RNA sequence: GGAUUUGGUGGAUUACUAGCUAAUAGCAGAGGAAACUCAAAGAGUGCUAU
């Protein structure tokens, strides 16, 4: 940001110093300030450390006994 | 599995058993107000005393909090331990905790919530058991000083593994990692339930929606290149918007509108989905601001359509709904403003829709055509249908005038349509 | 302590299932009902610490692990490429002995070996006398050997002269050792007497297992002859002779509350109020037309195709540890453990500092070996 | 005589009972905070014994009964089935029998 | 053509819309051998037999399913107890649901009907436009999940309680060889077996949810467990 | 049914205050305390030494 | 589109006669870095330890 800020500072200054009919508003500084803030935001956003993903392991599966209806109960004699 | 692996599972299950002094130090040391040493120095009742006052301030701000005084923040709750209860008792305890987190979601900026939640952490250990619920409430506060503390005292579930780096870290979670957690398909399913609960309960607030839509949009941008996963994002994310549109809150409706627009541009989709989309968009459209946002959206959803019927007339029921919620004078005002977005094919579908169903509205079509330059095919098709009207409908001063407008502009194409049709 | 009382006369305790018990009880005991699937080095012989805080496990193929089952921490794990048979904790959970092939070994709490007992050979059963700091061994050689851990010295060596030993159990009330023999006899032994104090014929075949209640008043024995007997050891009278066993007995255990546990393969049958002189307290399998006097099983369970290696009641706990071919499982047995423990003697919540303080004072008041007698009330008489 | 309400409140404190909280927890509802077509006659006449086969033995309401008619026999059989397969939510509470749910419907049809 | 067995009764369907009933000589015999009676369904009664199905707790009734509609026959008495209402689309697959009194019916044009037989009325309907059902199966692991197999070779899973599509498995079996000829959940497990005409049998399981709470919402996609197969054409 | 099991309140046996003395439970059932008279003699012998 | 490395699972690594069970039958060398990591100890110190 020091390098980036210095570059924009020169841009703002050369406008401030030499502009024949500069409006006392700082618009060039404001827009330059916006760019460096955008430069900072993306730069600080970067994370050198690796971010681990959720682990997805395939666990062993073994079936379990499940109680089920017997159709023999249906059949009956009158 | 090795003995340690099964043993490790036992350790997780009985994390809150409060077995010995050494474990109890860790459980009690966790805090949201005080540091570890002071936290171990405090007792339950002192914590309850502060929280009870904290709830009262919240009750003044918002009445619904007063209910929890009867069940969670009661004086007799001090003696209630979760480890001793049965499953039937636990779920009822969990459900009450679930509701409290939802209301506390919008007041995290207020100090009293942080004190009030301390009792839940200390008494019921929400941080270890209701770990997912607590985070889902506080995701949008990711940069807030409260959120980093949440990470320090808590064990991340499997789905929140992306945040493991920033636990007990000077820097807060950055903007990018929020996207990474959201890119995971399973988390969207988990959050899908969470936002679903808020919509049912009318607990949603602007910081959530705007945080959601703005995270949800970024998932599209990251995943734009690969079509197949975008296809997997359709059965889930579109379902989100339909629920948001169902919410009476205008806030949710526009939140859905931001979602629909980006999907269509990112991923072209059937006209059937688009026609269904506007119909749901229009079904619960009451607020003025949503009305402005919707009309912009509806144009965009057609802007993405690039198949036969791109400019075909809206269905009869579809046509009726649009005019009721958007008078013709409204769209004229829409067509007047100079910074209007491209809506040439939507209006073209509309002009034909008027042509088929309304005889009175023809003279507005003239004004509609003047306001917006229609592309020459859109002109050709409009010419095509109007030829049928003359043969079927009685000749009218407006009807011939609509022809005369086409006589003035691009005379040759008018003959071409006549040559092909009659 | 707990219980399993019925509302309705139809509703029977033995028909209840562990799933139903797990359903009613709270989460914590549901967690105490650990199950461990170890299919490789079985069968597994289990043993719990005196305070019930630690579990010592020994697979037949040589897998020995010591852990704090309740807190889910592994204290030691041993993978001896040898046949490991039975093991026991010494004065506390820190130090345990393993009856390996051809020798017995002492190990540290991390699992580090301390000594190999050259003198104890072919030992098949292990028991530790806490108040006397004596380790006992028995095996095929018919040699009953007592070793002092504190001094690391062999106290005494007594010749059974009855062949291999199939069962051994200590009497907590007088600390006299009971050994089963192929002639159906149960022999009582003391350090200072080169011949058994008492011999008790309790079977027509080899004595598979022997159990003694905490009070030292009753005894349960199971021979390899379709049989099980209950004895009054103080006065030496037979109380019950359960011959109706569907199968021969493998292991028996008696609880703090007095529950009688019988494992006959994967038979696991529990009886309440069976250790009483009354005839109606005689254990009976099933019921004869709902006869109230008949002592029906209190609880029963099915270990599926998994022969039970040994049974362990969890001290101060309503749980039955069961060692089997595929590993370990605790069954919820309401009203089995002692609800009110005594912390001066045994504390489940013992911290390291008062544990290590407990170590010295027990050493300071170690009872001499020769104090062992049939009657513990012998000290202090005119001679 | 029964205790007074002012006694019950105080006994709540002395003994530290928590049932009242749990009843409130059970009552906690989130929203507040925020005909047979045919008939078979053979069913009525058919009488079946229970005690012959082991599995049917469970169906007994009492030890004395041994033989039961078909109509009651089914009802125990249905109850025996429901224990085997608990009744899900979709079967009982839910039935199919501009509309805002258009998007949900179209997405279901289109894969 | 079709074979159904329940209790002591063996039911066989021939191509001529004739249903033969066999019964056991003895109650304690191991299989039925004796010929009880013959029941034939006429065209007026219904269309061609789709399958023979018997639902639980129905005291000697056979739930005969036809292309035209479903028919109920009491095998013991050999009488048509009930006739289901005519269905617009031909029925292709029938599967008894784990619930009492509902049977899942699959049509030619991607329609699954959970017809309640006791009430004799439709309860629900799932739409699969531009598809042909080949197999149905319910999950009995405690999750209200329905699998619908298609001749296209595509297996879809629905959550009945949530009325949503859990996941789709694409092209598991060749469409040229009939797609998914048969797909059945294992009784009481999260596992499903699948087969087809491509000389292949595949085996899929549903893993536990990765979310500590709301596991019903976060459903893991089914994962390939194992399979056996060979050449799809002569070597 | 009537299902009761032993129930340990962790707070009762492990106090919350790190400085507090742990509750020291006691029962006078003789069965919990074997070797009535030998222990006292050994302590007597220990005292005299 | 190409290349390098790697986690997990599946099938074999012994020749294919069904499951479950309580079964004569029932059932179905010297080192280094990281820590709200896990242990084993030593010393000192603090707090009514009455």
């Amino acid at each position: 940001i020091a390098r980036v800020l210095a570059a924009k500072a020169a841009v703002s200054l050369r406008y401030d110093a030499l502009a024949e009919d500069r409006d006392d508003s700082g618009d060039i500084g404001l827009e330059s300030r916006a760019k460096v803030e955008n430069r900072l935001s993306q730069l600080e956003g970067r994370d050198l450390r690796t971010t681990p993903k959720v682990v997805r392991e395939a666990k062993k599966v073994e079936m379990t006994e499940a109680r089920a209806y017997n159709a023999d109960a249906d059949t009956a004699k009158a | 599995s090795s003995l340690s692996d099964q043993l490790a599972q036992v350790a997780s299950n009985n994390a809150t058993v409060a077995l010995d002094r050494k474990r109890r130090q860790k459980l009690h040391s966790a805090s949201l107000i005080y540091n570890s040493k002071t936290a171990a120095t405090q007792d339950y009742d002192f914590i309850f005393e502060n929280a009870s006052k904290a709830l009262e301030e919240l009750s003044q701000i918002e009445p619904k909090f007063a209910i929890f005084s009867r069940t969670l923040f009661s004086e007799s709750s001090i003696s209630l331990d979760r480890n001793v209860q049965t499953k039937e008792e636990i779920k009822d305890l969990d459900n009450a905790i679930n509701a409290y987190l939802l209301l506390a979601s919008s007041k995290w900026y207020l100090a009293p919530t942080l004190h009030a939640t301390e009792w839940l952490v200390r008494r019921f250990q929400i941080h270890v058991k209701n770990t997912e619920m607590l985070l889902l409430s506080t995701l949008n506060y990711y940069q807030t000083p409260v959120f980093k503390r949440i990470l320090s005292i808590i064990k991340l579930p499997p789905l929140f593994n992306c945040l493991s780096n920033f636990v007990r870290s000077e820097k807060p979670p950055t903007a990018l990692t929020m996207i990474k957690l959201f890119n995971d398909m399973d988390f969207l399913k988990l959050y899908t339930s969470y936002l679903d609960q808020c919509i049912k309960h009318n607990a949603t607030y602007t910081n959530q929606l705007l945080f959601t839509t703005c995270c949800f949009i970024n998932v599209v941008a990251f995943n734009s290149n690969n079509d197949e996963k975008l296809n997997q994002l359709v059965p889930i994310l579109l379902e989100i918007s339909a629920k948001l549109l169902a919410s009476k809150s205008k806030d949710c409706q526009i939140a859905a509108h931001t979602i629909l627009v980006v999907f269509a541009t990112a991923l072209p989709l059937k006209k059937t989905i688009i026609l269904a989309a506007m119909e749901t968009i229009l079904s619960n459209l009451d607020a003025k601001e949503a009305k402005h946002s919707a009309l912009l959206t509806i144009c965009k959803l057609f802007q993405t359509l690039k198949g036969q019927g791109n400019v075909d007339q809206l269905p009869s029921k579809i046509f009726k709904l649009f005019d009721s919620k958007f008078d013709t004078v409204s769209i004229l005002t829409f067509l007047d403003k100079e910074d209007k977005p491209v809506c040439d094919k939507f209006i073209t579908s509309y002009t034909r829709s008027i042509a088929r169903y309304d005889r009175s509205k023809l003279n507005i079509i003239l004004s509609l055509l003047k306001k917006i330059r229609l592309e020459r095919y859109e002109v050709r098709l409009i010419i095509t249908d109007l030829i049928y009207l003359s043969e079927i409908l009685e000749d009218k001063s407006q009807l011939v005038e609509l022809f005369e407008y086409f006589i003035s502009i691009n005379e040759d194409l008018v003959l071409k349509c006549l040559k092909s049709l009659g | 302590n707990g219980y399993l009382e019925p509302e309705n006369e139809l509703e029977k305790t033995f028909k209840v299932q562990q799933s139903e018990i797990k359903s009613s009880v709270d989460v914590s005991t549901a967690n105490k009902a650990l199950d461990l699937s170890l299919k490789e080095f079985g069968p597994y012989h289990i043993k719990y610490a005196k305070n019930g805080t630690h579990l010592l496990i020994t697979g037949r193929k040589g897998h020995v692990a010591s852990m704090d089952w309740r807190k889910g921490q592994l204290r030691a794990e041993l993978f001896l490429n040898e046949t490991c048979h039975s093991a026991t904790y010494l004065q506390n959970e820190q130090y345990f002995a393993v009856a390996q092939k051809k020798y017995t070994f002492i190990y540290d709490h991390e699992g580090t070996e301390l000594h190999r007992l050259k003198q104890h050979i072919e030992a098949r059963h292990l028991d530790f006398l806490p108040y006397h700091y004596l380790l006992v061994t028995a095996g095929e050689t018919g040699w009953l050997k007592y070793h002092d851990v504190s001094t690391g010295q062999l106290v005494s060596e007594l010749r059974t002269k009855a062949g291999p030993t199939m069962a051994m159990a200590q009497n907590p009330w007088n600390a006299v050792m009971h050994l089963g023999h192929s002639n159906g006899t149960v022999s009582l032994w003391s350090p200072s007497m080169p011949e058994p104090l008492v011999k008790l014929l309790s079977a027509r075949g080899p004595v598979n297992s022997i159990a003694i209640d905490r009070s030292g008043y009753y005894m349960a024995t199971t021979g390899a002859d379709r049989s099980m007997k209950i004895w009054d050891i103080r006065n030496f009278k037979q109380l019950h002779s359960v011959e109706s066993l569907p199968t021969p007995g493998t292991n028996v255990s008696i609880s703090d509350t007095g529950l009688l546990a019988l494992s006959r393969g994967p038979h696991v049958t529990l009886w309440k109020d069976a250790l009483k002189l009354s005839g109606d307290s005689k254990p009976c399998f099933g019921s004869m037309g709902g006869n109230p006097h008949r002592n029906t099983p209190y609880m029963s369970h099915l270990f599926a195709g998994n022969k039970v290696e040994n049974l362990g009641f969890v001290p101060f706990e309503d749980l039955l540890g069961v060692g089997h071919q595929t590993g370990i499982t605790n069954l919820i047995v309401p009203g089995a453990g002692e609800a009110n423990y005594d912390a001066l003697e045994l504390n489940p919540f013992e911290t390291k500092k008062q544990r290590q303080e407990q170590e010295v004072r027990t050493l300071l008041n170690k009872l001499p070996a020769d104090t062992i007698t049939l009657d513990p009330n012998s000290i202090g008489s005119v001679d | 005589p029964p205790p007074d309400e002012e006694e019950q409140l105080l006994a709540k404190f002395v003994f530290g009972d928590t049932t009242d909280l749990q009843e409130n927890l059970a009552k906690f509802n989130a929203d507040f905070i925020f005909e047979a077509a045919w008939i078979d006659s053979d069913d009525e006449k058919i009488k079946v014994p229970i005690l012959v086969t082991n599995k049917t033995k469970k169906l007994r309401t009492s030890y004395n009964e041994s033989k039961i008619n078909g109509v009651h026999y089914i009802n125990r059989l249905r109850s025996q089935f429901e224990k085997i397969y608990p009744r899900p939510k979709w079967v009982d509470d839910e039935s199919d029998s501009g509309d805002i749910n258009a998007l949900t419907k179209i997405l279901s049809t289109t894969y | 053509e079709h074979l159904c067995i329940f209790g002591d009764y063996l039911c066989a369907s021939t191509d001529d819309n004739s249903i033969f009933i066999y019964k056991k000589s003895d109650p304690q015999d191991k299989y039925p051998s004796e010929f009880y009676t013959k029941l034939t369904v006429t065209e007026i009664q219904g269309g061609e037999i789709v399958s023979l199905q018997h639902l639980a707790t129905y005291l000697n009734k056979l739930t005969v399913v036809t292309k035209s509609n479903v028919l109920l026959f009491n095998v013991r008495t050999g009488k048509l107890v009930f006739t289901s209402n005519e269905f617009p689309d031909q029925i292709t697959t029938a599967e008894p649901a784990p619930v009492l009194d509902i049977i899942a019916l699959g049509t030619v044009t991607g329609e699954v009907i959970m017809f309640n037989m006791r009430k004799g009325k439709r309860i629900r309907t799932i739409k699969i436009p531009q598809s042909r059902i080949s197999s149905l199966s319910f999950r009995t692991d405690g999750s209200s999940h329905l699998s619908v197999g298609t001749s296209s070779g595509d297996l879809i899973f629905y959550d009945l309680d949530r009325r949503s599509r859990i996941h789709v498995l694409k092209n598991i079996h060749r469409e040229s060889y009939g797609g998914v000829t048969q797909a059945t959940f294992l009784n009481g497990q999260p596992i499903i077996v699948t087969s087809g005409g491509d000389n292949s049998l595949k085996e899929y399981v549903f893993d536990p949810s990765l979310s500590q709470g709301s596991g019903d919402v976060v459903v893991q996609p089914p994962r390939y467990l194992r399979s056996r197969g060979g050449h799809s054409q002569p070597p | 049914m009537k299902i009761k099991t032993i129930k340990r309140s962790a707070d009762d046996y492990v106090p919350v205050k790190s400085t507090q003395e742990s509750q020291m439970p006691r029962n006078l059932n003789p069965e919990l305390h074997p070797f009535e008279r030998a222990r006292e003699y050994t302590k007597a012998l220990n005292a005299t030494k």
